[PDB]
């Protein structure tokens, strides 16, 4: 499992593998690790597979009523707050939950991190995952902040291609979305079997 | 437990003890407020002083947050409870959502806590 | 149930053309003491079903106690209506899973045999909340030692005779007499026909001994 | 689990007068890919095969107990060694350490040297042998290997279909496993040449 | 001491055709080492274009069943027509991580149709996250099976092969032979093959015969 | 696993059936049970069948030394003790279920040993996992002195109930026949159980892999 | 399992049950406990099937080698003291519950007991097993000093048939033998 | 596991943290902020595991800001600071206790400047220098070797600057950056996020 | 910790020894386990000394209660019931081996025997205890059909004598109780 | 928990490692040396526990030193890499095991440059790039991102500094030094000392 996102000056690029392990035994290789709360909001799924699925699914419930009550919509630092905090009443219980929030703001892009503990920080560059490590150290070579558009995709597109290369639980295809002004845009899903064959030569 | 329909309809159409509510208001002390494009302007009348008395204890003007003004009418026993149910609500909303509280969301929880107050068992 | 502290053992149960039979003995042990010799493990309820049981035997008289009030209501009601084998069967899947849910199972395992409407009906019922259908039923070590000579007839012949079906228990209930050390000899047949539920008296084996002069 | 530190998969599959062995490249520490091109099949004298899966350090060290033994009853014995034979000596070396055991799982295959007739088996850890007909599997994905082959599994089959039948096998087994890949090496041999082909499997 | 859990095996089997569904299973229900009944299917007809396979705890599979069905007819009495397949499986998740922290011991596969009478599987772990996929098999053998798919159904790992669809005639051999193969090699594969096949016109029903150790 | 033994009016018939379950999935189809001591004395072994192997291969070889000095016949007793010797020096850690028989000049003797090297002289013995189920067969038709088309029809039912009824079991039903003159050793003695024919046609053809590096070496 | 010798003038008597379990399964359902170390000598074995079967073996290795050496005819108090030295070098590692009892003709018929611990005493009868704790009380009651060879006999049949009827381990049928100067007289006995 | 410090001279309370988020064995975020206002001369600094650290601190806070609307005056940095060590005492002996260390800065118009001390088992300690995290065993003795209590605020920077050195040498863990505060009759000032470049 | 009741045609005789350990000491050398519950109805006591107190007093209570509201001598089978029903919903917490007999108008002496998992059920002749298992077989074969009163006086002197010598947890003095129509007889015995 | 990297070129091996000597929260000694010759074309680079890495280490070296002794000529890269499996795996199943970490760096003037990788547990690997410690997972990801078969040795140095200046920017520890070899047919060779001035 590896996710990871970054800010820049356009926007917002999530990137995900789409591996789901059960011990050794694989059980699904189109597993979409990037789940879709709003037209305007996304959230990874990192460590418990339904935990994240159930608890964000919730989350997209509560920033709907906010939104017929208040008539505009909730911020991005309000609806990480929201989660983090609905997380901490089962603290100890054994929750696995390592998501990350993104989205445009009032106060422009917004990048949050989420743990099940109680993590809440935000940043400007996350990766998370079993091998998050791995894509972490190709991913702080080539990042800048004024980087253009073309090239904040084939960053981060080859950046989880270096993390399913060496994680053993890592793989499938490459999901790869962008937070813009508007909304989230759909980029593309690649295969990691094509991307062998475009990276090699 | 004192459970008791305190409001209740007429044979007409009415809520009286509502609008016996609606009288002691209209024998309080007079509030009034303008506003203005960059400064808005409210005061009240009749302080109704006796000379002999601490003039801070007697206001009726008093804040929820920085940005947030109240004044009221009726009678005060009742005036500085819905204020300090206010406090905590306009307190709460930024350990929630980070920004301060817009005037209209704080006038919406108290005319909600008034509503509902109208509703229950045992309560003028 | 944390600790069962006086069990019983192995049940027998088969259907055959127009009723099912159900046999077990009449030995409740302690551990590896013979206490109570005397006792009766099959409870006859109402007219057209029949149970028993294995397990926790302090476990089997509250079942015994629920059970028996339940038919006793029903019945001055004066409806026209009584309990199925089958609804008995699954009320009390029911009642065995509401309670390990509650980590405070009942030590029992049951068969209830019953014959209402022309056919028979026979049902097993686990602590865990495990129930099926079967031809031929057995708890405990029957399950090994007895439940292969059940369905070794069962496949070559599906239909049973009542002469047939008495037989075939009896022989079930000597092979248990001697590969098991928690048995007795002595027990007691029940039995459902179209008639009735009736029970037989404390019926014996009789045992074969000639390979012990076989040095 | 100690099988599951490293993963692994040897497959040997039988033909008409041939036999092909297949493994897989990968070397790792539970998660860690270290290399692609680890060694799992080992020859051990013409048209006679040895696979190793299981632990990394007793996959190279019954290796080179095995090549001490084997040089030396070669020319105390003026003879190659025959496939049956090899089998009772690999499984007096592991039966030796009845209590210190060495963690792999041999599979064995290769052709008889006089009349050329094929050979498979497959050993536990602590050397019981089994001879089959159709195939022998070992390693962490075992399960996944035994749907392959009870499937596509012919009796008499030229080397061609032969190659093309445990191909198949081992790439649609081993993705499915997690700790297992980076690539399938295929050995298929025969009485007059021998055959070394590497696949394009997943690096994924 | 008194464990509340117990395997009952059980192997089942799901492919979404392109308007039909197919769902099988074996009829064995054994703990242990030994053989309750051999005839116990998996097969359960929800709706007239739903089928379910539960395999796993056999306890908590008679259970889940019960709780589902009366669901269904909740929902008609309050909502004047049945579920759809996306509903039951967005129910479903709802009803399995209701006992998040003293899960059900089940595997659950929901097969057939949808509002354009396309084939549809949801799959799911005994937790309540779920996904749509093509094909799916799940219980004591799905290690078994998925593979074979992957390469006949999935068409993966060739080179040169067509990409034809599967059709009805094509997926019912496919799903007789597959299960033949597991039957040898897995202690817990049973006796008789129920398979139920969802059309646009109802459900079919069919039994085939295993080896019976 | 379930092996048994039965003692007739002449000789001794052994059973077995033919599977090893390694887990809970089947590794091999025609495991021979059943093995060689002495050309009168065969042993069927249960429990781990790496124990077994190297156990019935020892003490057949001292018992080959022995009677090859002696120069005579071997006696049933003698593979008692001399198996019931070692299992108790290793003290229990040597898992090995046997059933011994043999027609020594004293005639039939039948055997069981556990792997702590209690022994017992007995007319018929079942071991293995389903060993149980095989037991029920014996103990409801067993006859004393029966001929050996009767004893041969009791030990194949018996194996066959610990085939339909034992999960870690059931294949084709090996026998042997050991009398004073006679020696049947015969492993397919019944098919209960067969593999059913694939329907639909799984077959490629040469090209359909993708191949990076190929190598040919020639031998002669 | 349940084992019982009781002496009399002229000899002893011993008695066992035939049952033989494996945890809660009948493995042998007929049993050979008495068993025979010289030609008057017997003992009759419990606890540990593997270990009272392997410690009767080296007995009786030992003192047939012993009395062809002295070419005379061995003691009933050499032979238990030959159990009573293996079973205590060793008994961090057995679980015997041997009792030896035989005749002798230097002094008769004894009976001489070693339990688990690796004690030895000499009884006028001796009792042991597991099933042997239900019967103690009748077994305090019912005998009586100056018994001839039948009344033992009959004192062994109906102490054995009620424990096991009474305990769940025991049971099968009842073997009986009686050691005299004259010979060994052994039966199979039931009810 | 991660630091802060608390020189407290005559007229002022100079307090420093590090501003390292870290993770398993990566730095999440390298400009984490481990500081919290609550009034105008009211600090508070806290150390502990994941979710106790924000979620009681921030309690805290709103507790604060809730009794100076009410009345129209803040609490003393000596009331605060007690009001802090009965939640957690309350909350000790409980389903859930918080594990969270910390120390409070303070300066009143009456008592002049105030440092106070807790850890997780809720016990005060009114101190002129204090320090939680592993670099308290490192740094502790440099800082009463050269304290004196009437210390001028410009050398008392240079002392924290000299007591951070130190454990950019002799201490296994990276913590490259520092933010400093300083708290005066005039209220909160930030002063120079002291570092050490790592190019 | 030896108890034992016998019935016969007119009624029913109970006996138990008086020796209360703790661990090893013996805490009580004389004691009274065989407690009243009514005028007729007696129970006698082992396993948990403070468990066995509690459980005797609250069905006292509830016994008392029920029968001067019917107005009526209370049954044997209805005290028997009452205490069926607090050791089966608190099996988990205690230790209980009650023994209840009397006499009743309706059904002359009865016997009846809870053990610690909370069953019931009447029988002839009853015993429980620690040291009750050293004497099973002592009371199968001394049981006649048909005693007088008199005898199941001996038939219960003589087999708690034998307990109290083999067991170390029994022992003390022998007290005994002998319920009729007519009446308790209660006496002291030691022989 | 300390770190060392091999890139592997066409005729050359380059290795470093750090020179951190740590303790239980301090670092005793801040220029350690973890390389170790054995030959003039032969290193050896150990990681592990306290007294393992040392003993072991020069066990090795009093073996391969005695064998050029008794014969005049060196042991070959590939040999003497394969003795040492041989040590470990005999001592494997003993009283003591040695619990060390390593990989080895050897120039031949037949197959010219080599480089292994071996573990606690004695598996060899014959590989054009590794590393060990907790580091090796943050920065092999860079490594093979950049490595090209034929690399000259001039930017080879420049990528080993590429890969360690990510190490002090996502890693908890401190890592200050690095010391840097090179070997190729002229023998070993000191580069430069590599480091990033923490003032």
């Amino acid at each position: 499992t590896t996710t990871l996102a970054f800010k820049f000056r356009h926007g917002v690029i999530v990137a995900a593998d789409s591996r789901a392990t059960a011990g050794a035994y694989i059980a699904s290789q189109t597993v979409k690790k990037v789940i879709e709360i709003n037209p305007y909001l996304l959230g990874t799924m990192a460590g418990g597979a339904a935990d994240c699925s159930f608890w964000e699914r919730l989350l997209a419930r509560q920033c709907r009523i906010y939104e017929l009550r208040n008539k505009e919509r909730i911020s991005v630092a309000a609806a990480s707050k929201l989660l983090a905090n609905m997380v901490y009443q089962y603290k100890g219980m054994g929750l696995s939950m390592g998501t990350m929030i993104c989205g445009w703001d009032k106060r422009g892009p917004g990048l949050y991190y989420v743990d099940s503990e109680g993590n809440r920080i935000s940043g400007a560059t996350f990766s998370v995952g079993s091998g998050s490590v791995y894509a972490y150290g190709v991913m702080d070579r080539g990042y800048s902040y004024d980087l253009e558009v073309e090239q904040a995709y084939d960053l981060a597109r080859r950046a989880i291609y270096q993390a399913t290369y060496r994680d053993a639980y890592s793989g499938g295809a490459v999901n790869l979305y962008h937070v813009r002004e508007d909304g989230w845009i759909r980029v593309s899903s690649d295969n990691v079997a094509d991307l062998h064959e475009k990276y090699s030569g | 437990s004192y459970d008791r329909a305190i409001t209740v309809f007429s044979p007409d159409g009415h809520l009286f003890q509502v609008e016996y509510a609606q009288e002691a208001v209209k024998k309080g002390s007079t509030a009034v407020g303008v506003r203005g494009r960059d400064i808005v302007v409210l005061g009240v009348e009749k302080k109704s002083v006796a000379k002999l008395q601490d003039e801070r204890t007697v206001r009726k003007i008093c804040a929820l947050d920085d940005n947030v003004c109240m004044a009221f009418a009726g009678l005060t026993a009742d005036a500085r409870i819905v204020i300090n149910r206010a406090r905590v609500e306009c307190q709460s909303h930024r350990l929630t959502v980070e920004d301060p509280v817009t005037v209209e969301y704080i006038t919406r929880y108290i005319a909600s806590l008034k509503q509902r107050y109208t509703q229950s068992n045992g309560r003028r | 149930t944390q600790n069962p502290m006086v069990t019983g053992t192995s049940v027998l149960g088969v259907k055959f053309e127009g009723g099912v039979v159900i046999a077990a003995d009449m030995l409740g042990s302690y551990g590896s003491l013979a206490r109570f010799r005397n006792i009766s493990r099959i409870m006859r309820v109402n007219n057209s079903t029949m149970l028993g049981a294995s397990g926790d035997y302090a476990d089997f008289q509250y079942l015994k106690q629920v059970l028996g009030q339940m038919v006793i209501d029903e019945e001055l009601l004066g409806d026209g209506h009584s309990y199925s084998p089958r609804a008995i069967h699954s009320w009390l899947t029911r009642a065995m899973y509401s309670r390990r849910s509650k980590m405070n199972p009942l030590w029992n395992t049951m068969v209830i045999g019953g014959y209402a409407d022309g056919e028979s009906f026979l049902g097993y019922v686990d602590m865990l909340g495990v129930a099926y259908e079967a031809p031929s039923l057995a708890t405990g070590y029957g399950a090994y030692l007895a439940q292969p000579l059940l369905r070794e007839v069962l496949e070559k012949q599906p239909v049973l005779s009542q002469t047939e079906a008495r037989d075939l228990v009896e022989r079930c209930m000597r092979v248990l007499y001697y590969r098991d050390a928690r048995s007795y000899n002595r027990f007691q047949i029940a039995t459902v026909t179209e008639k009735g539920v009736e029970i037989e008296g404390p019926l014996s084996t009789e045992t074969n001994w000639d390979i012990a002069h076989m040095i | 689990s100690i099988m599951s530190y490293n993963g692994g998969a040897v497959m040997a599959m039988k033909g008409k007068n041939c036999v092909a062995i297949a493994a897989d490249r990968r070397f790792g520490i539970q998660a860690q890919m270290v290399t692609t091109d680890f060694q799992k099949i080992f020859p051990m004298g013409d048209r006679l095969y040895i696979g190793l899966a299981g632990l990394a350090t007793d996959v190279q060290t019954v290796a080179q107990r095995l090549k001490f033994r084997l040089n030396l009853y070669e020319l105390k014995e003026g003879r190659q060694i025959k496939p049956y034979t090899l089998m009772s000596m690999v499984a007096n070396l592991l039966y030796e350490k009845r209590f210190g055991p060495y963690y792999t799982e041999p599979v064995i295959a290769g052709l008889d040297p006089k009349t050329f007739k094929p050979f498979i088996c497959s050993l536990d850890l602590i050397g019981c042998p089994m001879v089959t007909d159709d195939f022998v599997v070992s390693g962490t994905c075992a399960e996944q290997m035994y749907g392959m082959c009870e499937s596509l599994w012919e009796p008499n089959m030229d080397p061609d279909h032969l190659f093309e039948t445990i191909s198949q096998a081992m790439l649609n087994a081993v993705d499915r496993d997690a700790v297992s890949g980076m690539g399938v090496i295929v050995h298929i041999i025969e009485k007059d040449k021998i055959t070394t082909r590497t696949l394009k499997a997943r690096m994924d | 001491r008194f464990s509340p859990y117990v395997f009952n095996g059980g192997t089942i089997l799901a492919i979404a055709g392109e308007d039909f569904a197919i769902v099988a299973s074996d009829t064995r229900l054994s703990e242990g080492f030994s053989i309750h009944t051999r005839d116990s299917p998996k097969c359960y007809k929800l709706t007239d274009k739903t089928v379910i396979g539960c395999s796993g705890f056999h306890g908590d599979c008679l259970t889940l069943t019960k709780i589902i069905e009366a669901r269904l007819k909740m929902y008609k009495h309050s909502n004047n027509k049945a579920m759809t397949t996306g509903a039951i499986a967005a129910m479903l998740s709802t009803i399995l991580y209701s006992r998040r922290f003293f899960p059900y011991y089940v595997y659950n596969i929901i097969g057939g149709l949808d509002e354009e009478g396309k084939g549809a599987v949801y799959s799911f772990d005994p937790v309540g996250s779920y996904q749509r996929d093509s094909f799916k098999a799940g219980g004591s053998a799905s290690a078994m099976l998925q593979p074979l798919l992957d390469n006949q159904v999935g068409f993966k790992n060739m080179q040169n092969v067509e990409h034809v669809p599967l059709s009805l005639d094509r997926a019912m051999r496919l799903v007789k032979d597959v299960f033949i193969s597991a039957a040898e090699r897995d202690v817990y594969t049973g006796d008789a093959l129920r398979i139920c096949i969802v059309t646009k016109e109802g459900i079919r029903e069919e039994t085939v015969s295993l080896r019976k150790d | 696993t379930t092996i048994a033994g039965v003692v007739y009016k002449d000789g001794i018939v052994l059973g077995a059936d033919t599977r090893a379950t390694e887990g809970m999935v089947v590794a091999d189809k025609n495991c021979s049970k059943i093995h060689f001591i002495s050309p009168n004395i065969y042993c069927c072994g249960a429990g781990t069948a790496a124990d077994t192997d190297m156990t019935t291969q020892l003490i057949s070889s001292n018992l080959e030394l022995h009677s090859l000095s002696t120069g005579r016949l071997p006696r049933v007793v003698t593979a008692n003790r001399m198996l019931k010797q070692m299992l108790f020096r290793y003290q229990g850690y040597i898992g090995a279920a046997l059933v011994l028989g043999g027609v020594d000049v004293t005639g039939p003797h039948l055997y069981s040993i556990y792997p702590h090297g209690s022994t017992d002289k007995l007319p018929y013995v079942t071991m293995g996992s389903g060993s149980l189920a095989a037991m029920a067969v014996f103990e409801d038709k067993f006859r004393p002195d029966m001929e050996e088309e009767e004893a041969k029809n009791l030990v194949s039912e018996a194996i066959a109930a610990g085939i339909f009824n034992d999960l870690g079991s059931g294949s084709n039903i090996d026998l042997c026949v050991i009398s004073k003159n006679k020696l049947d050793f015969l492993r397919p003695y019944t098919v209960p159980n067969k593999k059913g024919t694939r329907l639909g046609r799984y077959r490629c053809e040469k090209g359909t892999t993708a191949v990076l590096t190929e190598k040919i070496t020639p031998l002669e | 399992t349940t084992i019982m010798a009781v002496q009399f003038d002229g000899g002893v008597v011993l008695g066992a049950d035939s049952r033989t379990t494996t945890g809660s399964y009948i493995a042998n359902r007929v049993t050979d406990k008495l068993t025979p170390i010289h030609d008057r000598i017997f003992c009759c074995r419990s606890g540990s099937a593997a270990d009272t079967q392997a410690v009767a073996d080296a007995v009786t290795y030992q003192l047939g080698f012993h009395s062809i050496e002295l070419n005379e005819p061995p003691l009933v108090h050499t032979a238990a003291s030959l159990f009573k030295e293996m079973c205590y070098r060793y008994r961090e590692d057995l679980m015997a519950g041997i009792i030896i009892a035989g005749w002798d003709p230097q002094e008769g018929g004894q009976v001489y007991s070693v339990p688990m611990g690796g004690m030895m005493v000499r009884q006028s009868f001796a009792i042991g097993g597991s099933g042997s704790s239900y019967i103690y009380g009748y077994v305090d009651a019912t005998y009586r000093e100056g018994m001839t060879k039948e009344e033992c006999l009959q004192f062994t049949a109906n102490a054995l048939a009620l424990a096991m009827e009474r305990d769940g381990s025991s049971g099968g049928v009842i073997r009986l033998a009686a050691i005299a100067e004259s010979g060994v007289e052994r039966q199979v006995l039931l009810g | 596991m991660e630091y802060l410090i608390g020189i407290q001279g005559p007229d002022y309370v100079l307090v420093a943290s590090d501003r390292v988020a870290a993770s398993n064995i990566v730095q999440m975020k390298d400009d984490h902020d481990k500081m919290f206002k609550m009034s105008e001369k009211i600090l508070l600094l806290c150390v502990g595991e994941a979710g106790d650290t924000v979620q009681f601190a921030e309690y805290i806070q709103k507790n604060v800001q809730l009794y100076k609307m009410r009345n129209g005056y803040e609490l003393s940095p000596t009331a605060a600071a007690n009001f802090t060590r009965r939640n957690l005492a309350d909350c000790l002996r409980s389903r859930t206790p918080y594990h969270v260390n910390l120390l409070l800065a303070g300066y009143d118009e009456h008592e002049g400047p105030a440092l106070y001390y807790m850890d997780y088992l809720a016990a005060l300690a009114k101190a002129p220098f204090a320090a939680h995290g592993y670099g308290a065993f490192l740094t502790l003795s440099i800082l009463d070797r050269y304290y004196t209590p009437t210390i001028s605020r410009e050398r008392a920077v240079e002392l924290l600057r000299k007591c951070l050195e130190e454990l950019q040498k002799r201490f296994i863990l990276n913590l490259p950056t520092f933010s400093v505060r300083i708290i005066d009759k005039n209220g909160i000032h930030d002063l120079d996020n002291i570092s050490f470049p790592k190019q």
